[PDB]
RNA sequence: ACGACCGUAUAGUACGAGAGGAACUACGGUUGGUGGCCACUGGUGUACCGGUUGUUCGAGAGAGCACGUGCCGGGUAGCCA
RNA sequence: CGAGUGGCUUGCUACCUCGAUGUCGGUUCCCUCCAUCCUGCCCGUGCAGAAGCGGGCAAGGGUGAGGUUGUUCGCCUAUUA
RNA sequence: GUCGGGUGAGAACCCCGACGGCCUAAUGGAUAAGGGUUCCUCAGCACUGCUGAUCAGCUGAGGGUUAGCCGGUCCUAAGUCAUACCGCAACUCGACUAUGACGAAAUGGGAAACGGGUUAAUAUUCCCGUGCCACUAUGCAGUGAAAGUUGACGCCCUGGGGUCGAUCACGCUGGGCAUCGCCCAGUCGAACCGUCCAACUCCGUGGAAGCCGUAAUGGCAGGAAGCGGACGAACGGCGGCAUAGGGAAACGUGAUUCAACCUGGGGCCCAUGAAAAGACGAGCAUAGUGUCCGUACCGAGAACCGACACAGGUGUCCAUGGCGGCGAAAGCCAAGGCCUGUCGGGAGCAACCAACGUUAGGGAAUUCGGCAAGUUAGUCCCGUACCUUCGGAAGAAGGGAUGCCUGCUCCGGAACGGAGCAGGUCGCAGUGACUCGGAAGCUCGGACUGUCUAGUAACAACAUAGGUGACCGCAAAUCCGCAAGGACUCGUACGGUCACUGAAUCCUGCCCAGUGCAGGUAUCUGAACACCUCGUACAAGAGGACGAAGGACCUGUCAACGGCGGGGGUCUUAAGGUAGCGUAGUACCUUGCCGCAUCAGUAGCGGCUUGCAUGAAUGGAUUAACCAGAGCUUCACUGUCCCAACGUUGGGCCCGGUGAACUGUACAUUCCAGUGCGGAGUCUGGAGACACCCAGGGGGAAGCGAAGACCCUAUGGAGCUUUACUGCAGGCUGUCGCUGAGGACUCUCACUCCGGGAGGAGGACACCGAUAGCCGGGCA
RNA sequence: GUGGAAGUCUGUUAGAGUUGGUGUCCUACAAUACCCUCUCGUGAUCUAUGUGUAGGGGUGAAAGGCCCAUCGAGUCCGGCA
């Protein structure tokens, strides 16, 4: 069975949802934690600084 | 190369642990204040998921309902006897020293009140051989002599199922099935099967191990397979 | 008994599986009464159809010659 | 756009102790190649005609479908070897 | 022993292509060369004849079917001018 | 699809009718996920729609989803999270232990709903009618009340009860057909309330010594049959519900086979087939309450995933519509759906191509190879070799039969079930289509079913049972973690871990020198602390004594890595190839030699065999059965071939509409020769050459596509190996700290383990922290 | 005779698999498709949903297979010009 398109089929399980505090589809349903900002997993709000440049 | 089998056996993943959840009863002998009065009957005979060996369900006198490792022999209605005052009787549990040197033995503890220990599997048993004071001398199945606490309790009798090893699974589907009821990771692939990446045995043009199969007994984890730490191997001699 | 198997799995192997089997569904007399009544009702456990005892014995034999060490000593 | 071979007459002759055994020429045929043609033989021929299985149209009659003819039997013209 | 011709074999060289000129064999279809296997015309013969052997001119046409092997090559069979 | 017609400025494809077709486990009906308004109505055509469009899943605007009794909600599953505890430098990290919570919408468990009607669009939700459950309140009853039952359960075979459906018989109602008298549709009616009860179990009676009983097993003086009784089933029967409802009408009665549903019996396990909430136990009247969330539509060759209205992918239920037949098979046909697997018009419609039919005579000559195609075919009777693990081989092979019509026989309660008989009779052909094996032999491999390179490898590779060796008595062996801790383990040697070989059968020789592992060890070697000497007012430092593991040394061990020669009638280095097998899937010489077979056989098979360079669990030999595995032979078969032809359908060609991409330094009508960085349309010399266009098959542009995957080079990269270099985990061992009392010893008080506790075992060891030596491709 | 076992046989029942055609396609219907052929089809079986294991780590009847068209070390961003 190919693992391209023919794989594609049985694709109609929902994970990442709208999550309730930041907005962003990023809340994994089967997990109850945002990827994010984290929520579900940490009080505080996920950041890194390699969202950005190393001087920026 | 990547970590062996052996390796990830340990992190306790499902596919090597046993179906615990599917098991029945943790076989231990009961807890006594004391007196040996404790009695109790046989009130059904069960097959125990986790040893592939008939277990006695039995309903003692304060109330209590608990499975028990049985020995050959023991039938619904019986009546089982646990405490020093025990009759010496198939079924019955008893501290070694109130046992009679020379009674084939079963599930014995290995400090006393540890529920048992030695000699639980199907037909197996252990041998009293001599008493004292200070020490019992038991003969386990594997033919080693065991000095134990007298105070160490076990039941008389040989465990049921014996010659369950006698007949042969025939084929691969019946080893599955039981396989299935065990806390094992199968079938198996040999180690020369594989590639170097794999298993210290791996690669090759053909199928052979790399070195010699004796291994250290100080070897790694992830180097310690094959034969370990023998003191010989073949047949010869 | 082994005919099942057809001609798979070779000789030894259904031999022991026929001899066994055949031993294993043989009339066997009950401890309690005294009639051949015994049936094995799983691995390791048998019954009498006669009186309903249900017995702990051998997997594939009521009793082993083990159990009948014990009885003597 | 023709190449080549076999056979008959020549002749059991010339030659030759014998065994054996030609030629020129004239004929008949075969093979390969080439171009064309379908009276003849042969193929096709889901034009056509018949037989018959299953099913549907109530039966009958007459029909549809079964892969682009259900299957079987015959086959005109044409196209072909 | 000496002198050569060819550019089919084999080897040498590293000029051409590594921002790629698709491998061997076979097959199919076309053209060509002659150092001619057959056919035409000839010369010599240790040329009686018949059957050959060797040579000259000559490239018009022909040079086919099979058994083993991927084979090219080669070995083998029966036909064949 | 076609002919008519409707609407419209406009109609091949929007709608109506007829005619003609397509789909039958789906192209029908209901739904899960997923989508998210795609649903309905009106108005539209700039966008989207493989052409067009008046149509639309498109554009715009409105409208549409109604619940005590359908789901959610509640319960618990694998398992997840949160808090506490502990770890960690630390955390949003981390295992255990407690507590709490979360975790099932088709498809786990579960209090209760049926029938009719209604809308453009909802409907067990609204309306009408009827019924039911739970809680609470009032009242009567009741003292019972928690033991128990249920929820609640595997795989295989099977009996009985039984509804729908389907069919048969006959009657009634309506329809169709029009030589008969046939053919089709209908003939209805719930939940619920009440009642009936087969099976199982049990009781009394009875008193079987051979009877009772089954599809089968089975039952019995420990009491069989028979008889009487207790308990006791359906989504079933029966009555109500119902001068409810529904139907134009009639508004039936019996039967068979019987899905659902109910209830039993048997067999299997080295496999044992959830849990909890809840319900029952535990009466009745009347009344009140029953909130919250979901509900439209699609559910797919256009509403989901695949960038698309994508020939792909995507779960459940309808498995009982008719004929057919073994059949949930083919073929044909209903109900229902559809003509949207959505561009059309024209040419006897050429060449060429895709799928395919038929080809005389020959019959594998084709080819690496019978690749492709073909042959055979269903059912019954007869009959069936070698070999074999006695199962099988086997549908071996081979031979015969097979329709229709008339009248019958047998089995059975009967079938619209099955098996036969006699007679008549048609065709070239009776499994008439369809469905539907070609057969036989030799050799190689793996025993077998099974597994695998999702996307060029399905095999001889992996697995397997079976054989074997290794480690470990559980405070274990093995393994994961930095730690706290953890898997194995609800386990205990008939265990489970680590490896090798790979069913059966006959077997499995010799070698311990090297390497590995293990045991022993007088002596030798062997670190650090402490100790002794020298040195230093101390210290650095030098040296000594003692000496652990380890090594030297000795021993054991090959089903441990592996080895099994040259020379002579021993030597290297331990042994010097045994049983077997052998030109091998291993044999260079090689197409070895002989034989079989053929006209001819580098093939195949058999024998020989000095084996370049076979050989015993790196398993040897051999082997029935099995195989989309490799090679060979025969019969049969045939367009594979001789050698091609004709035909069918879709393209191709012309016309309307739609409408890309690849590629492009320039110039370019070339050809033959030459030359040139030695492989030129463009240079040189000649030759040829009027321009443009249509179709073709692809000679050339060293054609297009891809900064060569081969090869080398770079003080490039990565994966892998090891007795490469250097280090790092881990294991073993000595020492110091925890740590205490009196080269060997006792004790108990820390500390560890067992025990519910009392207490028991162990004990200054172990664990843990620090350090030293050895091993250390496990890892960098 | 009864019984009805089997990693048993036939089988496009459903369902699973993927041998040959080296067919069709190869700017595809499709970044693994279509057709015929073929294998399994009561079991080591197939399948839906839920759930666990995570990157030098998993998972692997072992092919260096698989871990979202990505695998001899996933993907994203950063180190990084
Ligand atoms: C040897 O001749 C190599 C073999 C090869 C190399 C790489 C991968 C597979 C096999 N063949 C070639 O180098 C052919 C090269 C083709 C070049 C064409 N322009
Ligand atoms: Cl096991
Ligand atoms: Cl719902
Ligand atoms: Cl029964
Ligand atoms: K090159
Ligand atoms: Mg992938
Ligand atoms: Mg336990
Ligand atoms: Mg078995
Ligand atoms: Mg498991
Ligand atoms: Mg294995
Ligand atoms: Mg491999
Ligand atoms: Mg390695
Ligand atoms: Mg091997
Ligand atoms: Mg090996
Ligand atoms: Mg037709
Ligand atoms: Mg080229
Ligand atoms: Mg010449
Ligand atoms: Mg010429
Ligand atoms: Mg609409
Ligand atoms: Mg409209
Ligand atoms: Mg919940
Ligand atoms: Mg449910
Ligand atoms: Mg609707
Ligand atoms: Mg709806
Ligand atoms: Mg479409
Ligand atoms: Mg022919
Ligand atoms: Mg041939
Ligand atoms: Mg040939
Ligand atoms: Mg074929
Ligand atoms: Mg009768
Ligand atoms: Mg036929
Ligand atoms: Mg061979
Ligand atoms: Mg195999
Ligand atoms: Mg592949
Ligand atoms: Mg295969
Ligand atoms: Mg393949
Ligand atoms: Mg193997
Ligand atoms: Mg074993
Ligand atoms: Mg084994
Ligand atoms: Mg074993
Ligand atoms: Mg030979
Ligand atoms: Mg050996
Ligand atoms: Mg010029
Ligand atoms: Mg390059
Ligand atoms: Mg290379
Ligand atoms: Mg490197
Ligand atoms: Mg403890
Ligand atoms: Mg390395
Ligand atoms: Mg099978
Ligand atoms: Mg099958
Ligand atoms: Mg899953
Ligand atoms: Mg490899
Ligand atoms: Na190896
Ligand atoms: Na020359
Ligand atoms: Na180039
Ligand atoms: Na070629
Ligand atoms: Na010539
Ligand atoms: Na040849
Ligand atoms: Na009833
Ligand atoms: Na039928
Ligand atoms: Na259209
Ligand atoms: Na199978
Ligand atoms: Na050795
Ligand atoms: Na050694
Ligand atoms: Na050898
Ligand atoms: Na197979
Ligand atoms: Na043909
Ligand atoms: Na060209
Ligand atoms: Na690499
Ligand atoms: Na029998
Ligand atoms: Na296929
Ligand atoms: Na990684
Ligand atoms: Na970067």
């Amino acid at each position: 069975t190919g693992a391209g398109t023919p794989s594609q089929g049985k694709k109609n399980t929902t994970t990442h949802t709208k999550c309730r505090r930041c907005g962003e589809k990023s809340y994994h349903t089967k997990k109850k934690v945002c990827s994010s900002c984290g929520f579900g997993k940490s009080a505080k709000r996920r950041d890194y600084e390699w969202q950005s440049k190393a001087g920026e | 190369g990547r970590r062996i089998q052996g390796q990830r056996r340990g992190r306790g993943t499902s596919t090597f642990r046993a179906p615990s959840h599917r098991y029945k009863a943790d076989l231990e002998h009961r807890k006594v204040e004391d007196g040996d009065v404790i009695a109790g009957t046989v009130v059904d005979i069960e097959h125990d998921p986790a040893r592939s060996a008939p277990v006695a369900a039995v309903e003692f006198e304060d109330g209590d309902r608990r499975l028990i490792l049985a020995p050959e022999g023991v039938g619904v209605g019986d009546e089982l006897q646990v405490g020093v005052d025990a009759e010496i009787a198939p079924g019955n549990t008893l501290p070694l020293a109130e046992i009679p040197e020379g009674v084939p033995v079963c599930n014995v503890e290995s400090s006393p009140g540890d529920g048992g220990k030695f000699a639980r599997a199907s037909g197996v048993n252990a041998q009293l051989l001599t008493h004292d004071r200070n020490v019992a001398v038991v003969k386990l199945p594997s033919g080693e002599m065991k000095r134990l606490d007298p105070q160490c309790r076990a039941t008389i009798g040989v465990v049921g199922g014996g010659g369950r090893t006698d007949k042969p699974f025939v084929k691969a589907g019946n080893k599955h099935h039981k396989m299935k009821a065990r806390g094992t990771k199968w079938p198996n692939v040999r180690g020369v099967a594989m590639n170097a990446v794999d298993h210290p045995f791996g690669g090759g043009g053909r199928q052979h191990p790399g070195k010699p199969k004796s291994i250290s007994r100080n070897a790694p984890p992830g180097r310690k397979v094959g034969d370990i730490a023998s003191k010989r191997t073949g047949r010869g001699g | 008994r082994t005919g099942r198997f057809g001609p798979r799995y070779g000789l030894k192997i259904r031999v022991r599986v026929a001899d066994v089997e055949i031993k294993h569904k043989k009339k066997h007399k009950c401890p309690v009464c005294g009639f051949k009544k015994l049936k094995r009702a799983g691995t390791g456990i048998w019954m009498c159809g006669h009186c309903g005892y249900k017995i702990a014995g051998g997997c594939y034999q009521p009793e082993t010659v083990a159990g009948k060490a014990v009885m003597k000593a």
